[PDB]
């Protein structure tokens, strides 16, 4: 059968489905193990089994089709491919390869591919003649994400504030500073909603880096689309092994000109695993980072641009602030003019228990003038105006409740004009 | 008509009877026998060659028109037209 | 006899009935070789003997059934169980096997097992169809562990502060940062005391490492329940052995739809057993502390979660500051946000003779909505409302003195209300 | 009817006499002397099966039924019930 649909059904479906194969013993073993036994029993008929995956590239020369389902970890479910395949199609980490797979031989751990059926969700031969990403020439970002819902519920209010603070464009390179305790999740989970509603044709990314369980199940319930993620129990190997397949699978998915977006959560503990898992260079800045550390992230935060040719790759970061550690806080200070979008988060107006806590007076974006029209440009800078010499909770609270009784923003506009 | 890539499993074979470069044996669609060495196999506008030369002549030869090959070490291996 | 009254049965009575029996020279031997030589003399009588014990498997693939009245400690006494039984019965370590008992032959210096009981507090064929505690999806604390008595004591005072400040989940990950001096050992002895008290079904678990053996006497006598211990007398990997069967024990415990707590003092001293043990890195972070030493702590740490199909697994678990070592305070660091639970002891409100010396401030949970009411949740954001801006001894002695005047809570928060 | 797992001592001889390829003499429930050759056994729907190619036929039988198995260089086992 089907690879990717045995790697999203239940446990229970599987044990039963393995029971009533003729296999037993199953209840015990994990998930992956489960469904290599299903896989090698099926393949003792003979039939045609399908599968699909990521293929990460090793240092050795052969690579392996990793899969979505499990966060790209590891596990004998892994289809193997020699460096045969990769010297005869053209492929590069982060290539999603469909096609047909047979049981192991003898002294063959792993599947392997049998015959390529679909590489990038396209054909082989045009597959193979799409330009690198690296040489596409950058450009700003000029088309909008808007991320209205246009529905005038509750939920709705946080995007739209977002919104009159900060627009989004194709391509943007977004930056949260969010403090303990501003209610950063449920602001990435209120984006992650309204992308995925306004924009359906834009490919959603959300990996999350150093997270508790709950929250990974919670993102994989809520949120539409692809979410990996990496549980603090995990070494830090495995945070730099899907931060690269997850950046390298979005550079070959805009290469074929698609929009992609990637909500990194968060920046901070992807610069402490890279300082903790990169060799010493022997120059050790302030707070036990090295300096060579900081430069990998660099290649993962630069990668956000807008492409001329076609499509664009935009990844909305956040970093922590005063979080008690002088790590993060060198982390942040050396991120700080690297973004165009800068969304500032305050634990003052978190505490009063008002939402969003976004921080209006000094959080905006640059180059704004080619993401929206003339007309919302100059009403933008009159509320901008007017918001500047109030308070900070003062002016959040002013926003929360001007915005109370509208519906959508226009609108909003016309009674503030009035 | 239409070319058809062979699978991976023979790619990979006829491969390392290349980087091997251990004498060959091929078989036509008719049925004929040509007992010949596998220089290297090129692929170009996504379609690949091998080389097989029989007193080096070098001959280009399409990879879907060959029929089964046949080798003490290596095990015989049947390609599937479909 | 049964072999585990025999563990429960006091050293001098055990003397007496080994003398009464036939043996001699009995006194000056270790508690494990006077069981020994008992068993091994009621065998030689011919009768049938039980036993029980928690699975640890060994490298070759043999096991031993430790015993938890020893604290898992390796001794004579321990039962073999061959590995055509593991093969047989799909068991992994911690599994609780309850069945008769073989003596040992020549060549041997182990009792057997001879005919399985109980697995898990369950019949042998059920326990193989229980699927593994990873595929178990976690989610987040919902159903609240009560821990006010509301008898009126004064015992009790200290978990009211606990349920005003933190509520505590079935599942939650808890972190109680202590200083030194603070009375963190009756914190956690009037938790565990409260616990066994309001929620019997529950499993308790109380894990020290590195604690004098007075404490542990002190724990074993008081806490109902079980408590495994190891004193500072023992080598880093009897600590190790301890925590990783207790934490076995547990994970097969949940796989039977049932709720454990596991109270761990102190989290710093497993941390730095796990940093000796293991195998040097090539990197050592600031402290000198490894850096994967690390990752096997919050593979302890990180399985504390709510499982959706059934059953808990709560960890608690109590982190040392303050006391002067860079180590501890690294250690810290690294476990700074993996908990939803956290409660900061104060040394300077336990200077002032004051308890419990809790700082209400800088102490709370995450996602506090779901375990309490509406109303309730209401009342407390009041009282922290009233709290936050004062001083913290102030705050403290000032919620002690309003606890003092009422029974339960309820009754504090309506005369609070007036 | 249903099916009692059998003592430690008894499964580690048998699986002993599988793995060693023993000559095992063979005494069911009823008495009748065979000579089953062992090889390994299986565990279905919670109930374990020994299978032995006694003349080539390969028969599968339950454990509870076996009164006795010997062998002349290891030391024969009764099955205990308890």
């Amino acid at each position: 059968m089907n690879l990717t649909e045995l790697k999203n059904t239940p446990v229970s479906e599987l044990i039963t489905l393995g029971e009533n194969m003729g296999l037993e013993n199953l209840a015990r073993m994990r998930k992956q193990d489960i469904i290599f036994a299903i896989l090698k029993q099926h393949a003792k008929s003979g039939e045609d089994i399908f599968g699909d995956g990521v293929l990460e590239i090793l240092q050795d020369g052969f690579g392996f089709l990793r899969s979505a389902d499990s966060s790209y970890l590891a596990g004998p479910d892994d289809i193997y491919v020699s460096p045969s395949q990769i010297r005869r199609f053209n492929l590069r980490t982060g290539d999603t390869i469909s096609g047909k797979i047979r049981p192991p031989k003898e002294g063959e751990r792993y599947f392997a591919l049998l015959k390529v059926n679909e590489v990038n969700f396209d054909k082989p031969e045009n597959a193979r003649n799409k330009i690198l990403f690296e040489n596409l020439t950058p450009l700003h970002a000029n088309s909008r994400l808007r991320m209205e819902r246009g529905n005038g519920s509750t939920e709705d209010l946080t995007a739209r504030v977002l919104d009159l603070a900060s627009p989004i464009g194709r391509g943007q390179r977004g930056l949260i500073v969010a403090p303990p305790k501003a209610g950063k999740t449920m602001l990435l989970q209120n984006i992650a909603q309204s992308i995925a509603y306004n924009h359906p044709d834009c490919v959603l990314m959300v990996l999350l880096i150093d997270e508790r369980p709950e929250e990974v199940t919670e993102m994989q319930r809520l949120v539409k689309g692809e979410v990996v993620a990496s549980t603090f129990d995990e070494p830090a190997s495995r945070h730099v092994q899907v931060a690269e397949m997850v950046i390298e699978k979005a550079k070959r998915l805009v290469e074929h000109k698609k929009d992609v977006i990637i909500l990194l959560d968060s920046i901070t503990r992807l610069a402490r695993a890279y300082n903790t898992v990169v060799p010493a260079s022997g120059k050790v800045l302030t707070g036990g980072v090295d300096a060579n550390a900081l430069h990998r992230p660099k290649r993962f935060f630069g990668a956000a641009r807008n492409v001329e040719e076609g499509g664009s790759l935009t990844i909305i970061a956040t970093a922590l602030i005063d979080t008690g550690s002088k790590m993060d806080e060198v982390i942040y200070e050396e991120f700080k003019g690297t973004g165009n979008m800068e969304l500032h988060l305050s634990r003052k107006i978190a505490e009063k228990r008002v939402f969003p806590a976004i921080d209006y007076n000094r959080s905006g974006t640059r180059k704004e003038e080619l993401l929206t029209t003339q007309e919302e440009l100059q009403k933008m800078w009159i509320l901008r105006k007017i918001i500047h010499p109030m308070g900070e909770i003062d002016a959040m609270e002013f926003l929360i409740n001007k915005l109370a009784m509208t519906k959508t923003n226009d609108d909003f506009f016309e009674m503030m004009k009035r | 008509d239409t070319y058809q890539p062979i699978n991976c499993d023979d790619y990979d074979n006829l491969e390392l009877a290349c980087q091997h470069h251990l004498m060959l044996t091929l078989e036509l669609k008719d049925g004929e026998k040509l007992q010949a060495k596998a220089s290297d196999l090129v692929s170009r506008k996504n379609v690949e060659y091998l080389v097989v030369e029989a007193a080096g002549e070098t001959r280009e030869l399409r990879l879907d028109k060959i029929t089964s090959f046949s080798h003490p070490e290596i095990g015989t291996v049947v390609v599937s037209e479909s």
